[PDB]
């Protein structure tokens, strides 16, 4: 995205141009929670055993 | 007006390890207690930095590509400004950044240099202190001007009796030219200091000239004062700077030493 | 040397919780562990 | 155990937005799942202890 | 009411005994902040876009906007311009806004090229005479000026450097004249075979065609990184509350918390603070000289606690990580995210130590768990 | 992308089309080590066991 | 720049081979009105 700032970019962009910016912010967090839960799911599971 | 003066030949310059000096403030972004990484052009630690002393008089020609770090030790103000340039003879454009007892001026006209050029204190002339010309011959075809006042004075410290240490860093990127600076009073006779000090942006400037080449101007069969001043050559890297709990860089990490 | 032991907030564990990033307390509290123990 | 976490999924991605919030609910589930998985670790911290 | 909600999260008619998640509460903002410097002069705008003459592309002309308040509608409203494209900002935004500088860059081309002007562009002009950055942020703003640039003899002061060694770095200019030897052999001099001299006249004359007749270009070349801004659209400051929720705008950095004033000593050359998140967390006002720290505004997980609804369609809300010094202080005179203000009763409120839980009795005798609260406390069904 | 081959997407596309194709092959790359790498962190649990 | 070209029912087909091509002798024209590539850069085209 243009910038990681959510913000920066619905004050710069109009409507259209905005969805296509915080899609990719959008997508990008999503992979990152993701991960995390992932990732804490598996430490879950060692603090379990 | 060329007081030709060439009375010493290119000497084999000196040099100087300069430990811990060439960082600044990348961005006008306060921080506090954080450790952050910052990619981009600075002074390499642990480097041999060029050193030159002012019948003892200095102020060659240097390369000028990517960046300068410039300093001295100094009293009484002998170090007065810079010229930077690419062809230097008016096939190209260059630039002028003279400081005086206060004001900055700053022109980027297509000057012609004399081939050893330098401003002195022009006590009599017409009459005292003219404007600070002739370094340059012409100036018909001017891009940019610009002037300020209050960009660097001394420091009482008891009427100033240690060598006062002053650090700048001169930089360009894709049109613009910036600059850093600080000031520290220190007690070292003929070495550069171990120890850490962050610069502070001063000024910038969008120029739209290429580079290749800078020069010092100093002021005054004559005698003039006697002073270091060095040179370093900035390169991109990534340094890891720590900010302390005031948001001043208190230390940093060169991740390529 | 424990960290965020989310017990009321009013630095590293401010910038998390600012994020959305919430820490909850446990059911047994640390007098509660040490009666049992 | 572990600290037990939760998080957020709207205000982590889209953080107080509306005009990114209603891209998101076009991922579905996505979120609830996370927070659902972050909740069964949480319980489990009791579990164990 | 809360228990609806828990319905609506499981996607059932009937709930099970326990404590469950619910939609996040947060405070909404109570009213807008704006803040930009107190300038009032007008930019020159007209001199930019309407001067008598403008430079070759050559030596494209470079002005510096600054110390002044823009009006980008006021272009942007006009008929006048054939082209108007933005390339890191909607044109229509530009009056929300707020920038470092503004580099107004003037110069005049034949109508085909253009096209070559927008950024990271290649082609003779983008090539060897004016080039954008391929990062670039700006605007690129042409029309036809045949009726203005076109004495019928031929304007032959407007001329294009055909030939240069190497595509120039983004921005430069160059005003040198040196021959080019388009052959192997070293040329000197003046003129010969395949050593010719680099610049030549666009010939603009008022019978040519269209993409052949003469347009004026500008580009306005705006740097917006958040340095102290010096060119802003017209839009009113307002006064700045403290500790209150709000809205904010300052220079265009536009946000939602509560402002305090900040022991963050900025120093001079300083603006915005940053967060590990690279999100802002203290600003300096455009109007007056001083720094506020910035907070989001407080919010919270929200869990209903509630007994079987084969039991009872009374539940307790849980705002976690609370001091509900704050669940009085949100009463639904204002908006907030949850609707359910119901539960804001008063005469319940027990603080407890993850948060604060809202219409359960908080009683002296201990009992062993049944749904558990956290920290200790746990809720139950009696009478 | 138009090829898997890195330096082919290079070679034939200039900076701005190139980063449309390289992005590609780069979101799906990391998508196969986050996936390779979870498979092993779930591997890693069974031979700890 | 040959003196006719067929028509589209019929629509010519040359097969250039066995030479150098300069693909900036053709882009570096102002001649065409229209030069789209779409599967490479015309650019590029020289150093492939
Ligand atoms: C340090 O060097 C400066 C030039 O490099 C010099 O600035 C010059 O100062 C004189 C006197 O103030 C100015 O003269 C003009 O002053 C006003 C300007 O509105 C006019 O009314 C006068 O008629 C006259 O033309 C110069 O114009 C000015 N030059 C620049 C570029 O600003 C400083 O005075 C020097 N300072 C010291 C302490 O030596
Ligand atoms: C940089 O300075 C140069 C010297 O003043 C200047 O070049 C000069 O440009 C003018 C036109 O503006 C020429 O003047 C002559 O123009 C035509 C040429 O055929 C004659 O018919 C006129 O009578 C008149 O004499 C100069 O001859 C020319 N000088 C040189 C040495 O080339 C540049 O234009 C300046 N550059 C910028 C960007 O300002
Ligand atoms: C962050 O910046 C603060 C401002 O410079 C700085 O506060 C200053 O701390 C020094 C050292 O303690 C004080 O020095 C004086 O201390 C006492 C009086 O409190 C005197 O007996 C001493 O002789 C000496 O004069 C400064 O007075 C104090 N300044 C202010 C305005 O309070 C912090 O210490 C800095 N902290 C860090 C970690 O950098
Ligand atoms: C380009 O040159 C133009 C000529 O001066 C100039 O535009 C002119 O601006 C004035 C003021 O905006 C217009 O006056 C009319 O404005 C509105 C139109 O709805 C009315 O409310 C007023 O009563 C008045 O009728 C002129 O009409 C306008 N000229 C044209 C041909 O549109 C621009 O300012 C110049 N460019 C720039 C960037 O300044
Ligand atoms: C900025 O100014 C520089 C100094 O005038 C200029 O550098 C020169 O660039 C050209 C092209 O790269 C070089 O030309 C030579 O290239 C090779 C050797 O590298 C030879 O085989 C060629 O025959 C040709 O002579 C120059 O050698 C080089 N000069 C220096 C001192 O490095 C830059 O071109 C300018 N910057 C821009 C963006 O144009
Ligand atoms: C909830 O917040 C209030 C402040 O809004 C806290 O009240 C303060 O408590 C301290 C310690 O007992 C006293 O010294 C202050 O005088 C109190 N101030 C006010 C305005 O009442 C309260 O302690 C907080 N409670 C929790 C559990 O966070
Ligand atoms: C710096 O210069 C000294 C000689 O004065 C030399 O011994 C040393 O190796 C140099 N180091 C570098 C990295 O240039
Ligand atoms: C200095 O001399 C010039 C003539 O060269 C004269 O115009 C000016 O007034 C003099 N100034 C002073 C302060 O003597
Ligand atoms: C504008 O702000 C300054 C401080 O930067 C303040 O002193 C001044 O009073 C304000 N302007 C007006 C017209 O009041
Ligand atoms: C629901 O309540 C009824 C009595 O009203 C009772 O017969 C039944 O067993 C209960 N079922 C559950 C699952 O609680
Ligand atoms: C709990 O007991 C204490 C005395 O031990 C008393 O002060 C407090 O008011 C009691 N709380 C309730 C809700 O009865």
């Amino acid at each position: 995205a243009i910038s990681s700032v959510l913000n920066d970019i619905l004050s710069r962009l109009d409507k259209v141009e905005a969805e296509v910016q915080i899609d990719r912010l959008i997508t990008g967090r999503l992979q990152s929670l993701q991960t995390y839960v992932t990732q804490q799911l598996i430490r879950a599971a060692e603090i379990r055993a | 007006q060329c007081v030709n003066l060439r009375t010493r030949t290119q000497l084999p310059p000196a040099y100087t390890n300069s430990f811990t000096r060439g960082v600044y403030y990348p961005d006008k972004v306060f921080r506090s207690s954080v450790l952050h990484s910052t990619q981009d052009l600075f002074l390499p630690f642990f480097s041999n930095v060029t050193w030159f002393h002012a019948k003892r008089f200095d102020n060659p020609v240097l390369p000028f590509n990517d960046g300068v770090y410039f300093a001295s030790t100094e009293k009484s103000n002998i170090i007065r400004g810079w010229i930077f340039g690419t062809t230097l003879d008016s096939k190209t454009q260059s630039l002028l950044i003279v400081n005086n007892a206060t004001n900055v001026v700053i022109k980027v006209c297509e000057f012609q240099f004399c081939n050893d050029p330098f401003l002195d204190v022009y006590y009599h002339k017409n009459n005292k202190s003219w404007m600070e010309s002739g370094v340059y011959s012409s100036a018909n075809n001017c891009t940019f001007e610009y002037v300020s006042q209050p960009f660097l004075m001394d420091l009482e410290g008891k009427q100033g009796n240690f060598k006062n240490l002053r650090e700048f860093v001169f930089k360009n990127i894709d049109g613009y030219f910036k600059i850093y600076s600080k000031h520290t009073p220190i007690n070292l006779v003929r070495d550069l200091p171990q120890g850490f000090s962050a610069l502070e942006p001063l000024v910038d400037l969008p120029i739209g000239i290429n580079i290749t080449r800078f020069q010092t101007l100093l002021a005054l069969g004559w005698t003039a004062g006697a002073a270091a001043y060095y040179v370093g050559y900035l390169q991109p890297r990534t340094f890891l700077l720590k900010y302390n709990e005031n948001g001043t860089i208190t230390d940093a990490v060169d991740c390529a030493l | 040397t424990l960290a965020d032991a989310g017990f009321i907030k009013q630095d590293l564990i401010c910038a998390q919780k600012f994020n959305g990033l919430t820490v909850l307390p446990p059911l047994l509290t640390d007098e509660m562990i040490a009666q049992y123990t | 155990s572990m600290t037990k976490t939760s998080v957020d999924c709207t205000m982590y991605i889209c953080g107080d937005s509306t005009e990114c919030s209603n891209l998101l609910l076009q991922y579905g589930s996505f979120c609830t799942q996370l927070n659902r998985a972050l909740t069964g670790i949480a319980v489990e911290q009791d579990k164990n202890t | 009411d809360p228990l609806s909600e828990t319905k609506c999260t499981l996607k059932s008619f009937t709930v099970e005994k326990g404590i469950y998640q619910t939609s996040n509460f947060r405070v909404q903002p109570t009213e807008s902040i704006v803040r930009f410097p107190n300038i009032t002069n007008l930019c020159p705008f007209g001199e930019v876009f309407n001067a008598t003459r403008f430079a070759s592309v050559y030596a494209w002309n470079r002005k510096r906007i600054s110390n002044c308040v823009a009006d980008y509608s006021v272009l942007y409203n006009s008929a006048s311009f054939s082209t108007f494209k933005c390339y890191g900002v909607s044109p229509t935004k530009l009056n929300d806004l707020c920038f470092t500088n503004v580099y107004a860059d003037s110069f005049v081309i034949r109508g085909d090229e253009v096209r070559q002007i927008a950024p990271g562009q290649t082609g003779k002009i983008a090539d060897y005479n004016y080039k954008l950055p391929d990062d670039f942020t700006g605007c690129v703003i042409a029309w036809n000026s045949n009726n203005l640039d076109s004495k019928v003899g031929g304007n032959y002061n407007y001329r294009y450097r055909l030939f240069r060694k190497s595509n120039l770095k983004p921005f430069e200019r160059d005003i040198s004249t040196e021959i080019y030897q388009a052959g192997s052999k070293p040329c000197n001099g003046v003129e010969g075979f395949n050593c010719y001299f680099p610049l030549q006249s666009y010939g603009f004359q008022p019978t040519n065609g269209v993409g052949y007749q003469p347009y004026r270009v500008v580009v306005l070349s705006f740097e917006l990184l958040h340095a102290p801004a010096t060119v802003c659209g017209p839009k009113k400051s307002t006064n700045l509350v403290k500790n209150k929720c709000v809205n904010f705008n300052f220079n265009g950095l536009t946000g939602t918390g509560v402002l305090t004033e900040s022991n963050k000593k900025f120093l001079p050359f300083q603006q915005f603070g940053r967060d590990i998140a690279d999100t802002t967390d203290a600003v300096r006002d455009p109007q007056t000289l001083e720094i506020l720290d910035i907070t989001p505004c407080s919010f919270g997980g929200v869990s209903v606690i509630t007994p079987g609804t084969n039991t009872s369609n009374q539940v307790a809300v849980l705002y976690q990580g609370v001091n509900c010094t704050e669940v009085p202080v949100a009463i639904h005179a204002d908006q907030l995210t949850p609707t359910w203000r119901v539960y804001s009763t008063g005469s319940n409120v027990f603080q407890t130590r993850a948060g604060c839980l809202i219409g359960a009795e908080h009683v002296n005798n201990s009992y062993e768990c049944d749904i558990p609260i956290g920290a200790g406390i746990c809720a139950s069904y009696q009478t």
